[PDB]
């Protein structure tokens, strides 16, 4: 079958100042099927307060969820969204810039 | 140029239960329902503000509307798993889109009714509201049973006036959130790779419509083929962001410049790097 | 308001 892997882009809500609440946002646009693990990670380990979009798709037919939580940043802490589906042999693991 | 639409995905898990419905309706790019079929006590629920106010006949009605769809697409699916062959073992993927372009003079601009199979065109309405097209062979087999029914007759007193009528009532409703343009907020930056190029990227951020067209140009020239240019992507609280960036050799910096068109703006932007 | 009941395909 016709199958697409995703683009995933991480992000905050708003340019990121140390001790200022913000939200990390990871988006995952262009995919198909739609079956699709995703974790939000700090440090390393899981984070558990995670919220997610409701399954939507763009003009090509291909899928886009957003995953968020609020959090507070800090010079110190590393953040990345992990991102499971068919197309990729293993987890793709990637790392918050801090660029915008 | 307003918009509502809804965006079905039914797809099959066939050695652990039936098949998935979940629906959502957009009034432009601002979310305002859900349907999820793998709820608890799954009902039509609100996702916006502007609609929580609706009665009990209305949410108890499109629940009830949601609940036959659900079942029309897992039986969808069991034909078009048929008339491909295909075994009753791999998951597969029925995907809708429908719903209103709406005008100037609050009349029906254009109306959507879509379909594709494991994430392809499969069989569409036609833009004079009554008669379809297919995509091969087997989406013949649904246009006769389609036309059978008189389908294309119903959608179009849908489209034509349900969809009109209440998108309308949803732009009044929420005129706070859905008819302000926010226009973008931006700036330019400059990244060295090497000692002889840079990365300019050009940034848009908390605009709302979603719509929006960045480009760089070189002494006027677009760089439509050295322009990176990622999806639009949600800020989270009903904005959007999007960035397009170009290596530039340095030296040149000052021959770029980035141009961004957006509702919210009746000139179109015009952005440099100033070091 | 969503679409009206339609034939499975
Ligand atoms: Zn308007
Ligand atoms: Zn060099
Ligand atoms: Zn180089």
């Amino acid at each position: 079958m016709i199958q697409r892997t995703p683009k995933i882009q991480v992000y905050s809500r708003h340019p990121a100042e140390n001790g200022k609440s913000n939200f990390l946002n990871c988006y995952v646009s262009g995919f198909h099927p739609s079956d699709i693990e995703v974790d939000l990670l700090k440090n390393g380990e899981r984070i558990e307060k995670v919220e997610h979009s409701d399954l939507s798709f763009s003009k090509d037919w291909s899928f886009y969820l957003l995953y968020y939580t609020e959090f507070t940043p800090t010079e110190k802490d590393e953040y990345a969204c992990r991102v499971n589906h068919v197309t990729l042999s293993q987890p793709k693991i990637v790392k918050w810039d801090r660029d915008m | 140029s307003h918009s509502m639409r809804y965006f079905d995905t039914a797809v099959s898990r066939p050695g652990r239960g039936e098949p998935r419905f979940i629906s959502v309706g957009y009034v432009d790019d601002t979310q305002f329902v859900r349907f999820d079929s793998d709820a608890a006590s799954p009902r039509g629920e609100p996702r916006a503000p502007w609609v929580e106010q609706e009665g009990p006949e209305y949410w108890d009605r499109e629940t009830q509307k949601y609940k036959r769809q659900a079942q029309a697409d897992r039986v969808s699916l069991r034909n078009l798993r048929g008339y491909y062959n295909q075994s009753e073992d791999g998951s597969h993927t029925l995907q809708r889109m429908s719903g209103c372009d709406l005008g100037p003079d609050g009349r029906l601009l254009r109306g959507y009714d879509q379909s594709a199979y494991d994430g392809k065109d499969y069989i569409a309405l036609n833009e004079d509201l009554r008669s379809w097209t297919a995509a091969d062979t087997a989406a013949q087999i649904t246009q006769r049973k389609l036309e059978a029914a008189r389908a294309a007759e119903q959608l179009r007193a849908y489209l034509e006036g349900t969809c009109v009528e209440w998108l309308r009532r949803y732009l009044e409703n929420g005129k706070e959130t859905l008819q302000r343009a926010e226009p973008p907020k931006t700036h330019v930056t400059h990244h060295p790779l090497s000692d002889h190029e840079a990365t300019l990227r050009c940034w848009a951020l908390g605009f709302y419509p979603a719509e929006i067209t960045l480009t760089w140009q070189r002494d006027g020239e677009d760089q439509t083929q050295d322009t990176e240019l990622v999806e639009t992507r949600p800020a989270g609280d009903g904005t959007f962001q999007k960035w397009a960036a170009v290596v530039v050799p340095s030296g040149q910096e000052q021959r770029y410049t980035c141009h961004m068109q957006h509702e919210g703006l009746q000139e179109p932007l015009t952005l440099s790097w100033e070091p | 308001r969503y679409r009206p009941g339609t034939v499975a395909l």
